[PDB]
């Protein structure tokens, strides 16, 4: 890394205002229908969101006891933005090591904890449940069949991207990116705080973004300096953030922090979701960092729409019979 | 007779053109789908029929797609 | 060695 992170945290130059500050009672499906979820949103307060979080003093070791000491986890080497892997017990030990004793900066942003004890301790905002393609489009009996709590692709019965635990030590940086498949992101600061930089996905900015990835000077160019308008903004403890599809963002951690969030495709900015997928195609992103079963899910979205409106099914007889059985529960 | 949002209508036109024009090896037609082609065709008709949806009447506050 | 999917991570440097 060849740019000075501390000036990027100190400058006033990132003074765009893209974020709408909202009350939770107003974040509903009518709002989504009306606005296309195009705008980043901040809920300073969790009222009317329908969220559920763990005990306020929950710790990384608590997380590890719910997901298992031996669960393998993706960790990010901050310095290089490369990925490594260790067990949650090892991660927990790193995280409990004193600041001055930790040789390297490591971040976890990719612990998906569905089908573990932790999963029922966390609930997203309700409105997400009304629009997430996983819930509303994927054949239910497949989703329900999932037993594996890791992200082993071979055991995966649906796109396992709904509930993530992110655990970050003071000093963590995640460089500019767009979430996989153009997914939208909900993001809840349980303990600590985060600083975000936000760039809107105008055609131009997405062009710069892709060019920047293909150039590999990502440690050299702070992408926010390359664009007309960038907003830097702090999330405090108990805030909830929603990031629309395509939004290019980086994130710094000023204090040890615990965050629960997750990713979701929806029916209201499909064009963007496809744009982002195609950028991953072109820049050759490994499958593992992508949204599982992307096109498969898109096929099921089409089938649902035609079925819910016209009442003609394009599912197999067996799949139709599995859905009837669940309708009768 | 139902009203979608333009967000959706334009989304679903993008999706159908997309999926239709992938080759065999990239199409990823999932296990539960019977006849993709018959699905593509029905989508296109549906979009013709909904092209005239009213923007204010689409704001129902509940999604077109729900489980019963 | 099981292959994974849905790993959240930006590109490397
Ligand atoms: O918190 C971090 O370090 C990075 N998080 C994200 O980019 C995210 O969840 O979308
Ligand atoms: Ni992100």
């Amino acid at each position: 890394r060849t740019f000075d992170l501390e000036e990027k945290l100190q400058t006033n130059k990132y003074n765009a205002n893209f974020v709408t500050f909202m009350e939770g009672k107003d974040f509903n499906v009518e709002y989504i229908q009306r606005g296309g979820l195009r705008d980043p949103l901040i809920f300073k307060n969790s009222d009317g969101l329908g969220i559920k979080m763990p005990d306020p003093d929950f710790t990384v070791n608590d997380v590890k006891m719910c997901v298992g000491s031996r669960r393998m986890v993706d960790v990010m080497d901050v310095n290089t933005q490369k990925g490594i892997e260790m067990t949650m017990a090892q991660w927990t030990r790193y995280y409990e090591t004193p600041e001055e004793e930790r040789e390297k900066l490591y971040n976890v942003i990719s612990l998906e904890f569905s089908h573990t004890r932790l999963e029922n301790m966390v609930q997203r905002p309700s409105t997400v449940d009304f629009i997430d393609w996983v819930d509303n489009m994927w054949p239910r009996h497949l989703k329900e069949s999932q037993t594996e709590s890791t992200n082993a692709i071979l055991e995966m019965q649906y796109p396992k991207v709904q509930k993530y635990c992110l655990m970050s030590v003071r000093g963590c940086y995640t460089d500019f990116h767009v979430d996989f498949g153009g997914t939208s992101v909900w993001y809840h600061i349980h303990q600590g705080g985060k600083v975000f930089w936000l760039i809107p996905p105008t055609a131009h900015n997405l062009e710069l973004y892709e060019n920047w990835l293909l150039s590999g000077k990502q440690g050299d160019i702070f992408l926010g300096d390359r664009v007309s308008d960038c907003q830097r903004i702090e999330l405090k403890q108990g805030y909830t953030f929603v990031i629309p599809s395509g939004w290019i963002h980086a994130v710094y951690t000023p204090t040890d922090t615990l965050v629960f969030g997750g990713n979701f495709l929806h029916s209201f900015n499909i064009p963007m979701q496809l744009k982002i997928y195609s950028i991953e195609d072109r820049t050759r992103v490994p499958n593992k960092f992508r949204y599982p079963f992307y096109y498969e899910m898109c096929w099921y979205v089409l089938e649902r729409y035609v079925y819910c409106i016209t009442n003609r099914s394009h599912l197999t007889k067996d799949f139709q019979k599995e859905s009837l059985s669940m309708d009768m529960e | 007779q139902v009203h979608l949002t333009h967000f959706e209508l334009e989304g679903l036109r993008c999706l159908v053109d997309k999926l239709e024009s992938l080759p065999l090896h990239k199409k990823c037609v999932p296990t539960g789908i019977e006849d993709e082609d018959a699905l593509i065709a029905d989508v296109k008709i549906l979009l013709e029929e909904l092209a005239s949806s009213d923007p204010k009447l689409a704001l129902t506050g509940v999604p077109i797609v729900q489980w019963p | 060695a099981p292959a994974t999917g849905g790993v959240k991570k930006p590109h490397r440097y």
